[PDB]
């Protein structure tokens, strides 16, 4: 539960902003994808550097890449989550925003 | 939606200011010079507000003449309630800003106007001319050298940027202002000054043959 | 960044007006169209004068003549692609602007 | 949408001004001449406003007569509050413009009216006649020679453009005006003048046998 | 749904405060210090409210100046109705707490303003400086050491969290406040103090060459 | 349908009371004891209403302080109009019920408040303390022993149900009330009494070191 | 729909009337007897209106107490304006009918109330007790023997139909009324009489130990 | 409103 794992913030009819991490979108398919990406990175390391084997740092880099590659997934409406969040919240999701990345009047 | 419609007025107003004539106001040795492109002989866009405070505007006339009248009203009520030397160009500019903001967020249609309030020092006194520009938002900006209002402001503003010279005489500042405005004879120009050398009422129009000699 | 290659004027929710030049819309198909227009200008020049050559001025003029004809890069109202650029900006894009008897205007 | 309401209001008023008889006003040696096509004997479209200021209108009778009355009210209140020689055709024209700028944007239905305010010089004085035309939007136009209002203005304007002659006598200007208006006897014409030679009240109707002799 | 409309009001107000310059107020040996990032020379974001009560704000100029004026009005009416030493910073904060709530629930658009009311003890008296922050929600937070308003408040609040020292002199508190505010010369800073040592009126601006010496 | 919309209002008012701190009021030998969980030093949730009538509240502060002020106004106007001993806790409770019902049905948003009006006997007189609870809709309930307002009321109400003892001294009732409230030091407690032994004004706050000794 | 309002308002108020305690009023030898099921000690559903006119109600307390107050106001203004013996139960009933009809058609929500106005003869005079029932719409019904209001009226009305006896004493009428009401001790009953034998003010509550003896 | 005479 760190700022690096903060995926999306969700507003509702109540409008309380509830953070949604990558853990809320984890799945067996995602785990298999991470493992396969780590294996590919290890094979690349074997091809270039020449040292064989699998490293934990490869797994960490694969996790980072997999999490960062899914930043364009969210849209205006996303099903399969509303029937689990809007229930305990009690209010329907009206807005979703990606978290930290990177004259209409006078405002002194 | 506050974003669509409070902003909706901003395009509306910007468009109205663009289908108007251009006015310039610049500082020169004897005070401030207003030069506007104005064909009519009756309707004006430059006015005295108080002893040392002048006023120029560009955009729907029924609206900036309404503001002209309101400002005159305000200034005289203050000058009588306190004293003449207490009314300053700064107060006037601030009142126009409050009033244009209140029209922007309440009235049906925003005032398609752009204002410039000018002030010079009193007689025998020394102080730099002050120019303020008040936009339709309610925004107010402090200008050190010149203000350009209405129409396409970029080419005039740039031409003035190259030609401007502090302490230019009346004739030079008139040449610079007409030249940059072109980027017109005495029958299509409205020219007035805030002559800092006058004892009390500084505003003074330059029309007819005297204007002819100056340009 | 000179004001000779102005493409679009965008006003945001904050009210900040920014000029988006060609640098933010240089698609490869746009480059192909620029090159084809330059080659057409070369055809015109060689059929007018007879000298078999291509001038750098041909491509330089084709650069500004590319946007004389619409390329579909700007869109009416607020584009969804602009909502993507607006997300990067952090300010919602509100106004897209290319670069009578209704009262009295002075 | 401000744009659709503006283009809808504008095309209805215009479908009322062109849906009415035609009036002309032109300068001649003795002042200004109003010639309107008017069948009724009680309902009039030309009126005195003040000592030297006349008024003609074209559109919806109840509304331009409402404006007629308001203008009379205004002019007399000023003349009494200050003096008679202070009320000018220019002030009146300006008030009508503000009123037709407020009615058009605030009332349910824009006034379908076209106004012409005329002024001549005082007695024993010398000055050119001034004609102003106020449109239903609230715009005011300064006319040097003649104003044409209501109905098919363009054919009548084309004829006046060929026939007009400055310093034409009363009979010649009447012939020119009736001719260009045709492009009608004493039983279908409303004719009045702003005779600059009168000592105070310049407006004077020309009806019956005198009108018969003039035309 | 008022549940959703209130949410868009709160977000709109938050964006407006963020879209503005930053102000800090902190306690030091001689009272309280206001340091704001302000380019204009006429428009001010720090003000005297009453003898020992000061006021800083961040948001929309016309609105927090509306509140500035209302607060001045209130304080003077109380001081005259009862006595000067009866008006306290606490009453003032509470009045702006309820006015901003009423505005936030009843007016079309909530005010985009963030307020800080400051108070020091009377002359020859001993008591700790009190800082209150009033938000657009109408919530009032009692602050022991410093308030940061407008723009991005996190980095400034943290820098102050490391640099703050109670009973710092005027120069040290000025260095700390400018440093944490940077996280600017005399031409871009508005600096004033609530000097607890003054006999009656404690508020005192620090501008020009004196400000130059202090920083 | 009106009843269903009223159901939406009931829940909104309840949510605001739930999102707040807890207050208890209980009868003890010397009168009535108010113990509230209150961090601020300026904002208070317990108040004198009249000579022998006290008041506690839980909910949005701006709204129950509005009611506090209205009740003070009422009680004093009655006491002056008739006499001091004519104003009773019962009248006050009834007025609050009428006003909260009218607010709950007529205003846009219902007051997210919960009130408790307390009364003790006069000096040298004998009579049991009366507690009334007024809810957001206008309902009023007569309590014999204690009232619990705001937050989660079940655990506090049950703990009091086991610990309550009639004719407990001031210290025991304070221990019971703080204990059941926990289900906090002098820096987070607002404690006051309606001491039946005082000659006229019965309300009396217990703060600082005296509160420290009592708990 | 015109039909929807009448059918829906009718259901909303008949519900709220059945959603409340039960009151009975019946004629006996000494006048009229009101017996209501009322747990509270401060909130009352039976009241004196004028010298010989009493009042009972069932529904929403704040509203029938609003009517109670209005009726008192009316009766006293008449009695002072004309005389005491001129105010009759019939006038009062009629006013309540007009007012409940106006409320039922014009206000947002209909008054979920049911009224009974009772009248007896003056002192030393002979005349039968009059009972009127006014329903939420404005309907008024003349009852010869007894009125039952609020809750489920059928079983109580039938039990009274079997047990009622004209010229029953106070104790028998109390037994009959409590019995039919059960279809409760002194701590859950509000009992009062319109005693025809009193010289002026006929209304008289029967509470505590006297009530204990009677039942 | 059933009050018709």
């Amino acid at each position: 539960e760190i700022d690096d794992n903060r995926f999306l913030e969700v507003t509702y009819a109540n409008g309380d902003k509830e953070v949604m991490y990558f853990k809320d979108f984890n799945s067996g398919a995602m785990i298999q994808n991470v493992v396969d990406r780590a294996k590919k990175n290890a094979i690349k390391s074997v091809l270039e550097t020449g040292q064989p084997g699998l490293r934990i740092q490869h797994l960490l880099d694969s996790i980072v890449d997999e999490f960062a590659e899914n930043e364009d997934l969210p849209n205006t409406t996303n099903p399969d989550d509303w029937a689990r969040i809007s229930g305990k919240k009690g209010e329907r999701i009206v807005y979703i925003r990606t978290l930290v990345t990177g004259n209409l009047g006078q405002y002194l | 939606s506050p974003e669509q419609a409070m902003r909706e007025r901003s395009e509306l107003a910007r468009k109205g200011i663009a289908r108007a004539k251009s006015v310039v106001a610049l500082a020169y040795a004897g005070g401030v010079l207003f030069v506007a492109e104005n064909p009519s002989r009756s309707l004006q866009k430059i006015s005295e507000l108080y002893d040392r405070v002048g006023f120029a505007a560009a955009g729907k006339f029924n609206e900036f003449d309404n503001l002209r009248r309101g400002g005159i009203q305000f200034a005289d009520t203050r000058g009588y309630a306190y004293d003449r030397r207490d009314v300053t160009g700064r107060q006037l500019a601030n009142v126009y800003a409050q009033t244009l903001g209140t029209i922007f967020t309440e009235q049906a249609k925003p005032y398609e106007v752009e204002l410039c309030v000018a002030e010079v020092a009193h007689y025998g006194e020394t102080k730099r001319p002050e120019l303020y520009r008040i936009t339709y938002d309610g925004s107010i900006a402090d200008e050190p050298h010149f203000v350009v209002m209405g129409g396409t402001t970029e080419p005039i503003a740039n031409a003035l940027k190259e030609s401007y010279a502090e302490n230019a005489s009346l004739t030079d500042a008139l040449r610079i202002a007409v030249a940059a405005l072109r980027a017109l004879g005495v029958a299509s120009l409205e020219v007035a000054v805030l002559d800092a050398n006058r004892p009390r009422r500084a505003f003074r129009r330059i029309t007819g043959s005297a204007l002819q000699a100056l340009l | 960044e000179i004001d000779d290659n102005r493409f679009l004027e965008v006003t945001y929710a904050n009210g900040d007006k920014e000029v988006m030049y060609f640098k933010d819309f240089n698609s490869g198909a746009m480059i192909q169209n620029v090159v084809d227009r330059a080659k057409k200008n070369a055809i015109k020049s060689v059929l007018e004068t007879g000298q078999p050559g291509l001038r750098i001025q041909h491509l330089l003029d084709s650069i500004v003549d590319e946007f004389a004809e619409n390329e579909d890069l700007p869109n009416t109202t607020n584009p969804d692609d602009w909502a993507r650029i607006s997300g990067k900006k952090g300010e919602r894009i509100v106004y897209i602007r290319t670069l009578s008897n209704l009262g009295q205007y002075l």
